[PDB]
């Protein structure tokens, strides 16, 4: 009928989703309150300025912003000096969503730069002449592989990078960051991600490694940093991802994974929290909710018939609508929240997020939800190495012509 | 000596106990991307940082270089090294060095090289004694800084000192009992001491979550922990918990209540139980209450399961198809 809203965040049930703090208050409930207010006056900010919602991602102001900061970036971004390559491959996975080529002058130079931040012991570092480490190993990596030319797959030097995926490898099976640096289950996926897409991966080099990810699966079904810690939304993701790629995502209790992600998405923002009485984020729109396409995929593998054909396993249209509505910046990128400032990382996993929440794929079902105007339909991103699904396939297609380095 | 926030601060290629070296400018290439327009202060500190990382000049110059060079940028990993390989050559007092991580870690507490820089530190010394205070004080002021829980516990694990831990987590909790950081350092301070198979510590416990559930049945925290600790043997194997639960249905009702009770008839129907079929019934009944009113925000969930526990708990399930 005429009197229904289209929109599940402006419904008039949606209001009884606040938050209920039974009249005991606490930090984490105050907390969540303003959030929910600030939310709250975006969602009624149609009513009240007297107008129709219309939910455009702002294509055009996005691009201008992801073209620039691809050649330039002011002071701003110091604290991301020993983090370059991840400035490329959010930038380049940003645009690859938005759909803009990528000029074969950028791409030589993106090729040339990286070149540049690779160690002669292999590896990337954050910058020219910087130690290697596995947080830009990865985001060099898929950077050139988004890039896909011969001159970008050549950059990578194979020998090098698996000697120092070794230099890195644990008895217990993880890995250091980097050489003298912290362990967490993020170098299990960095390792993962990049081995895998150069077909570098030995019998041995990730031996105990799928039994220590299974370790950080916690009592809140969740995956924390290490073993013993609080379950968390890019760990999870990290932990998942990795052992989806490994071949192992049996090894954990993907019943009570599933339970623990599924509650992350807030009843009254749409978005995700990266953990349990936290606030939502933008960018745990991919963390968190890029778990269910490769929950799903796991799940499928052993058979499960309950597994929906049209629809990945949290609201996607509650999500769509609390990135198009709360993340946006009208200057362009996207952000954390309303009141929070753009930066690159949040435009990276705001938009991979919204990809996820348009695209379902399950071998020949396919099926989209796409929010508000048409035109804010992405290309689709894989769940593992969140870059295009066709990047993926051409990267390990090419570098399966190369022998696993020592034969 | 010259701090980077000093009003008088002079810029190293200005300074003459540096002239004898050459900056190394950054090797950005012919033309670069994700070029950073730096300032002066920091390109000025970074070139000279390069020169005696090139050079490995380990002298006490360079110890104090580094000092700024974070300051700048605590996320250098690289210069957080080259900081530790100039702590060992020029054997510097390291309680001097813990002084100093304490306060820069008081001031950027979420940045990943600041905290295991402190690991090696206490590492080297074998000391751990000022460990459980300090991060108490970070968690003082964010009580879920995930670095700050981490350290902790890998202190307490190390170290081995839990007698206290209990007590603080008490604490916290009466603070902020939504904290799920405090309740997961609850099961990490219980299951690697006495453990939940002690049926004396698995009563308090539980009695201990109830007793927070009923004083604020909306929090998740509670929930959580309750599910986490009875899961693992099987929730049916708890008969009398079923039924309290639904004590609470008229006066302390919630989605996380309802989504209980059907984890408990759903291991109910695993373990074969009474009822085999008026138990589905009840369940699919509060699966559905959730995927269309109570939880609507986790209804492509609440229809999996429903869809889920049809497609083996039916009395019609493991009947034949020609029957
Ligand atoms: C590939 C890769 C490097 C993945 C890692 C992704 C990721 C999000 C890691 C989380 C790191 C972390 C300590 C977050 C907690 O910060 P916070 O307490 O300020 O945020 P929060 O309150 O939402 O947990
Ligand atoms: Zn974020």
């Amino acid at each position: 009928p005429v009197w229904s809203e289209p929109l599940y965040s402006l419904r008039p049930e949606h209001a009884r989703e606040r938050l209920q703090d039974d009249s005991v208050e606490t930090v984490t409930s105050i907390e969540q309150a303003k959030v929910e207010e600030k939310i709250q006056e975006v969602f009624s900010s149609y009513k009240f300025n007297h107008l129709v919602p219309r939910l455009v991602l702002q294509r055009e102001k996005h691009f201008h912003y992801l073209k620039r900061g691809l050649r330039q970036l002011t002071d701003a971004y110091e604290c991301l000096d020993a983090s370059r390559p991840w400035l490329c491959y959010w930038i380049l996975h940003s645009l690859e969503l938005l759909d803009e080529p990528i000029p074969q002058i950028v791409a030589t130079d993106v090729c040339q730069f990286l070149e540049l931040c690779q160690s002669p012991d292999g590896g990337f570092g954050g910058g020219p002449g910087q130690y290697p480490h596995l947080a830009p190993t990865y985001a060099a990596v898929n950077a050139l592989c988004i890039i896909g030319t011969e001159e970008a797959y050549n950059v990578i030097n194979r020998e090098k990078l698996l000697q120092y995926l070794y230099s890195l490898k644990q008895p217990d099976g993880s890995f250091l960051m980097h050489v003298g640096g912290e362990v967490d289950v993020r170098s299990a996926y960095c390792a993962a991600s990049v081995a895998s897409l150069t077909n570098i991966i030995t019998p041995d080099l990730f031996e105990g490694t799928a039994e220590w990810i299974a370790r950080c699966q916690n009592w809140e079904g969740g995956i924390g940093g290490v073993p013993g810690m609080e379950a968390h939304g890019g760990y999870t993701f990290c932990g998942l991802a990795a052992l989806v790629i490994l071949k192992k995502e049996r090894s954990l209790n993907l019943k009570s994974l599933l339970q623990w992600v599924t509650s992350r998405q807030m009843r009254f923002e749409g978005g995700f929290q990266g953990r349990c009485n936290k606030l939502v984020d933008g960018c745990y729109s991919f963390w968190q909710a890029g778990l269910l396409p490769l929950l799903h995929r796991a799940l499928h593998a052993q058979g499960d018939p309950a597994l929906s054909m049209s629809h990945w396993m949290f609201h996607q249209q509650a999500l769509q609508e609390y990135i198009l509505m709360c993340c946006q910046c009208p200057a362009g990128g996207l952000l954390d929240k309303p009141g929070k400032s753009r930066d690159f990382y949040h435009t990276c996993y705001c938009l991979s997020g919204l990809s996820i929440a348009q695209h379902f794929g399950s071998g020949a079902m396919l099926h989209d939800v796409v929010m508000g105007v048409p035109e804010n339909v992405l290309q689709p991103t894989h769940p593992v190495y969140n870059i295009g699904p066709d990047k993926v396939i051409q990267a390990t297609t090419h570098f399966l012509q190369k022998p696993v380095p020592g034969f | 000596f010259l701090s980077l926030d000093s009003p008088t601060y002079v810029l190293y290629r200005d300074r003459a106990e540096w002239a004898d070296i050459d900056p190394v400018p950054q090797n950005d290439g012919p033309s670069p991307v994700v070029q950073i327009i730096y300032s002066e202060k920091f390109r000025d500190v970074y070139d000279y940082f390069r020169a005696v990382l090139q050079r490995d000049e380990r002298s006490e110059r360079a110890f104090k270089l580094t000092r700024d060079a974070i300051e700048l940028n605590a996320a250098n990993y690289t210069v957080w090294h080259f900081r530790r390989v100039l702590l060992r050559s020029l054997q510097k007092d390291l309680q001097e060095e813990m002084n100093y991580i304490i306060a820069i870690i008081e001031e950027q507490p979420k940045n990943y090289q600041v905290w295991h820089h402190r690991r090696v530190l206490v590492e080297w010394l074998k000391d751990p004694s000022q460990e459980l205070e300090f991060i108490a004080d970070i968690l003082n002021q964010d009580a879920k800084n995930y670095h700050a829980w981490q350290h902790r516990q890998w202190v307490i694990q190390e170290f081995r000192l839990w007698d206290n831990e209990l007590q603080y987590v008490d604490q916290l909790l009466k603070e902020d009992v939504r904290n799920n950081s405090v309740w997961n350092q609850r099961h990490f301070v219980i299951s690697n001491t006495t453990g939940y198979s002690d049926r004396a510590v698995l009563e308090r416990e539980v009695q201990y979550t109830l007793e927070m559930i009923k004083l604020v049945p909306h929090n998740e925290s509670a929930w959580n922990y309750l599910k986490g600790i009875l899961q693992d043997r099987g929730l049916s194997r708890y008969p009398n918990l079923l039924n309290q639960l639904l004590d609470l249905q008229p006066s302390h009702s919630s989605p996380y209540l309802i989504a209980f009770l059907v984890d408990i008839y759903e291991d109910m129907l695993e373990n074969q139980c009474d009822n085999k079929e008026d138990i589905l019934n009840k369940a699919l009944e509060l699966c559905e209450i959730l995927a269309k009113e109570k939880d609507t925000i986790r209804k492509e969930y609440w229809r999996y399961i429903g869809r889920s526990l049809q497609s083996k708990h039916s009395r019609e399930s493991d009947i034949p198809a020609s029957v």
